[PDB]
């Protein structure tokens, strides 16, 4: 299974000695096997007797197909989606950034959008590290 | 241990330890894809 199609395929192949079954003869019909029907190969004699069944199924699908997507635009640093321009609420929101108490985590500052959908690419994490006497005191570089 | 036995205890000193945080990412829709209809075959064989 994949974007572009599906496979299903399964095959049994059986192999069996039965070439004492193929040789018998029809007293009803006064006849034999191979004679009756008329086979010689694998009949008269009787061989090595194969099954072989293969079942085959396949679908063909577009990976784009039918597909609905979201509106975005692309910036450096943020991603624009122009959702519903309702009105109803105010049209922005600043945030200011926040020092957090007792730590150095610093809230990036950020800018709500809510005619449209604003997104930031990417965050800053500023360092922080718990202060403890002689305690294991974990320290955290910065993540984006 | 003093206060005890006179015997004091060996000092142990555990160095700074780097601990690794695996990267991850979280996927959200973007937009949905409907596959269009192309072709169906399915194939059926007997052999003996």
């Amino acid at each position: 299974n994949d974007q572009e199609k599906a496979h299903l395929d399964i095959a049994g192949s059986l192999e069996g000695h039965l070439r004492f079954l193929k040789n018998i003869i029809l007293p009803v019909y006064d006849k034999s096997l191979w004679d009756f029907l008329k086979l010689d190969v694998t009949t008269s004699i009787g061989r090595r007797q194969h099954l072989r069944v293969s079942t085959a199924f396949v679908y063909t699908k577009n990976p784009n197909g039918y597909s609905f997507s979201i509106p975005v635009k692309v910036l450096a640093d943020k991603f624009i989606i122009p959702g519903l321009k309702l009105n109803d609420l105010n049209s922005v929101l600043v945030m200011p950034t926040f020092h957090v108490p007792f730590t150095d985590l610093q809230v990036p500052s950020c800018k709500l959008d809510f005619r449209e959908i604003q997104i930031y690419k990417k965050l800053r994490t500023s360092s922080f590290a718990l202060n403890l006497p002689t305690l294991p005191e974990v320290k955290f570089p910065e993540v984006d | 241990a003093n206060k005890i036995a006179d015997f004091e205890l060996p000092t142990i000193i555990v160095p700074e330890q780097t601990i690794e945080i695996p990267s991850i990412k979280f996927s959200v829709p973007a937009g949905i894809v409907i596959p269009s209809f192309q072709a169906l075959t399915a194939r059926f064989e007997v052999d003996s």
